[PDB]
C-alpha cells in the first residue's frame, strides 16, 4: 500500500473528526494528465511513432465532413480521383493516299502514352508510382467524305506481337482484338483491352503493355474532286487503373528481374 | 468525488480540443450562478441587437454617398473582433437631418461601383426630411461568410438625397445586426 | 472599477537544479472567467482597439 | 535478383543531450520476413558457408 493511498486516509481522517460544520480538509489522489503512454498514427504508407504524446486539439464544435453543402463546385465528389482515367487524345495522323496495303499509319506506346505529356490527366499520379495494372478503352476515329472510300485495320498488339512483328503474317492480324473498319461506313472504332502481359504488373513509363496500331487494310480511293487529307485519331480511356509501387518523382525503377 | 485535476493541478498542453467547461473547486467554494436580470446580455443576438454609432456625412447636394460598412473597433460592437467570420441580417439606422427633401437609402454587398448607379433596383427606401428609418438588409452576399475585419466586412451603404432648393444638411449613421452568426473566434485585439 | 485584489507569488522552496539543468525558469500567468461568470450592462468605450 | 529497394534513414530532429549524456548513439538494423513470407524453388548455391 502507498503512495496511492492518501486521498482516502486524509479524506477519511478529516471525515472522522468532523463536527457540525463539517470536515476541515479534503484530499484526492489520482494519475497525472501526462501519463506514461505511447501513441501511433498511420497515414498512407506512413507510420508516426510518438512516446511523448499530448492531448490533440481542434476548433469549437468543428465539422470534419469537409463537404460543401452548397456545392459551389457542382461536380461529383470523386471527380479528382477518377480524373486520371479520363478519355484523352493519344494520337493524330494524316493518312496519305499513296500508301500501300499493310502500311502502318500510326501507333501509340502503351501504356506510357497516357502520360505522354505533362498535360495528361494521368501524368500527375503516374509520376509517383513505378508499377501499373490497367485496362483500356480505345476509340480510333477516322472521318472521310462519302465520295471517298477505303479501309483501315485498328489492332492491339501486345509486347509479344510488337517484338516479333516482322515474323507475323499480315492479314492474320485479325486474330488480335481489332476492328477492320470500312471508311465511308464507320467513322470510329471501339476497342476494350484488358491488362495483357506475361507479368502481373508493368513498369510505369514503359511500352510493355504493348501498343495500339493502325494499318492500311486497303489504300484510300480518293476521287478527283474529293478531299485528300484524311486524319486518323486515337483516343484512350482507362477502364480501370492501378498504381502500386511508390518511387521518387519520375525515376526509372525496375519491377522486373 | 473531486479529482486533483479539478482542484487546480492540470497541464496546459492537454487543453485541446478547444472549449473545456471544466469545474474548479475548493472546500469552501463551488460555482454559484446568480442572475440579476430575466435574461442574458452576453448572448450574441441580444448584445449586437443594440445599435452603435458608425459615421456621419454632410451633404450640400444630391451627389450619392457610398461608404464601406465594417465592424467597430470602438463601441460594444468591438466584441465582434473576437470572431473571424460573420453572416446574417444587418440593421442599418439612418438619420436624415434636412429641412426639406428625401433620402434614398440602399445596401449591396456587390463590390462593383456601377451596380449602384441605378439605385432603385437595389432598394432605396425613402426617409422624408427630418425622419429616421431602420432598414434591415439581408445577407445578399456573394461570399458565404464575411471575414469580420475587412474594411468592407459589411456591405456598402448608399445614400442619395433628392433635395429641393438650396437646402443642405448631414446624415448620421448607426449600425446593428439582427441575429448574427459568428464563427472561429480569433485572438483578442490590441489597443492603440 | 475597483481592483480584483492583490496577486502575489512567493517562493516557498528554492528552485533546485543540477549540472545539466537550468538554475532559473520562465513562468506564464493566464486569466479567465469562471463557469458562473456573467456580464451585465453594456457601456461606452474607454479605449480603442485595432 | 533485383534489389528490395532503397533504404534511407534521415535525421528529422538533431539528437539532443546534456552534460551527463552522450552526444551520439549507436544504432542497429535487423531484418526478417513477414508472416506472409514464402520461398518457392530450391536452386543451386551461389556461395559456400562454413
Amino acid at each position: 500500500v502507498g503512495n496511492e493511498i492518501g486521498g482516502n486516509l486524509l479524506t477519511k481522517v478529516a471525515d472522522d473528526a468532523s463536527n457540525i460544520l463539517g470536515p476541515n480538509c479534503f484530499a484526492t489522489t489520482a494519475e497525472p494528465e501526462n501519463k506514461n503512454v505511447v501513441q501511433a498514427t498511420t497515414t498512407v504508407n506512413t507510420t508516426n511513432l510518438t512516446q511523448h504524446p499530448s492531448a490533440p486539439t481542434m476548433p469549437f464544435s468543428p465539422d470534419f465532413s469537409n463537404v460543401d453543402n452548397f456545392h459551389s463546385m457542382a461536380y461529383d465528389i470523386t471527380t479528382g480521383d477518377k480524373n486520371p482515367s479520363k478519355l484523352v487524345r493519344l494520337e493524330t495522323h494524316e493518312w496519305t493516299p499513296s500508301w500501300a496495303r499493310g502500311y502502318q499509319i500510326t501507333h501509340v506506346e502503351l501504356p506510357k502514352v497516357f502520360w505522354d505529356h505533362q498535360d495528361k490527366p494521368a501524368y500527375g499520379q503516374s509520376r509517383y508510382f513505378a508499377a501499373v495494372r490497367c485496362g483500356f478503352h480505345f476509340q480510333v476515329q477516322v472521318n472521310v467524305n462519302q465520295g471517298t472510300a477505303g479501309s483501315a485495320l485498328v489492332v492491339y498488339e501486345p509486347k509479344p506481337v510488337v517484338t516479333y512483328d516482322s515474323k507475323l503474317e499480315f492479314g492474320a492480324f485479325t486474330n488480335l482484338p481489332h476492328v477492320l473498319m470500312n471508311l465511308a461506313e464507320t467513322t470510329q472504332a471501339d476497342l476494350c483491352i484488358p491488362y495483357v502481359a506475361d507479368t502481373n504488373y508493368v513498369k510505369t513509363d514503359s511500352s510493355d503493355l504493348g501498343q495500339l496500331k493502325v494499318y492500311v487494310w486497303t489504300p484510300l480511293s480518293i476521287p478527283t474532286g474529293s478531299a485528300n487529307q484524311v486524319d486518323v485519331t486515337i483516343l484512350g480511356s482507362l477502364l480501370q487503373l492501378d498504381f502500386q509501387n511508390p518511387r521518387v518523382f519520375a525515376q526509372d525503377v525496375n519491377i522486373y528481374d | 468525488t473531486m479529482s486533483p485535476n479539478e482542484l487546480g493541478l492540470t497541464s496546459a498542453q492537454d487543453d485541446g480540443p478547444l472549449g473545456q467547461e471544466k469545474p474548479n473547486y475548493f472546500l469552501n467554494f463551488r460555482s454559484m450562478n446568480v442572475d440579476i436580470f430575466t435574461v442574458s446580455h452576453t448572448k450574441v443576438d441580444n448584445l449586437f441587437g443594440r445599435a452603435w454609432f458608425f459615421m456621419e456625412h454632410t451633404f450640400t447636394n444630391e451627389g450619392q454617398w457610398r461608404v464601406p460598412l465594417e465592424f467597430p473597433k470602438q463601441g460594444h460592437g468591438s466584441l465582434s473582433l473576437l470572431f473571424a467570420y460573420f453572416t446574417g441580417e444587418l440593421n442599418i439606422h439612418v438619420l436624415f437631418l434636412s429641412e426639406r427633401g428625401f433620402l434614398r437609402v440602399a445596401h449591396t454587398y456587390d463590390t462593383s461601383n456601377d451596380r449602384v448607379n441605378f439605385l432603385s433596383s437595389n432598394g432605396v427606401i425613402t426617409v422624408p426630411a427630418g425622419e429616421q428609418m431602420t432598414l434591415s438588409a439581408p445577407y445578399y452576399s456573394n461570399k458565404p461568410l464575411r471575414t469580420v475585419r475587412d474594411n468592407n466586412s459589411l456591405g456598402y451603404l448608399m445614400c442619395k438625397p433628392f433635395l429641393t432648393g438650396t437646402s443642405t444638411g448631414k446624415i448620421e449613421v448607426y449600425l446593428s445586426l439582427r441575429c448574427p452568426n459568428f464563427f472561429f473566434p480569433l485572438p483578442a485585439p490590441k489597443v492603440t | 472599477g475597483h481592483p480584483i485584489g492583490l496577486f502575489q507569488i512567493e517562493v516557498l522552496n528554492r528552485l533546485t537544479y543540477n549540472s545539466s539543468s537550468p538554475s532559473e525558469v520562465y513562468c506564464i500567468v493566464q486569466g479567465k472567467m469562471g463557469q458562473d461568470a456573467r456580464f451585465f450592462c453594456p457601456t461606452g468605450s474607454v479605449v480603442t482597439f485595432q
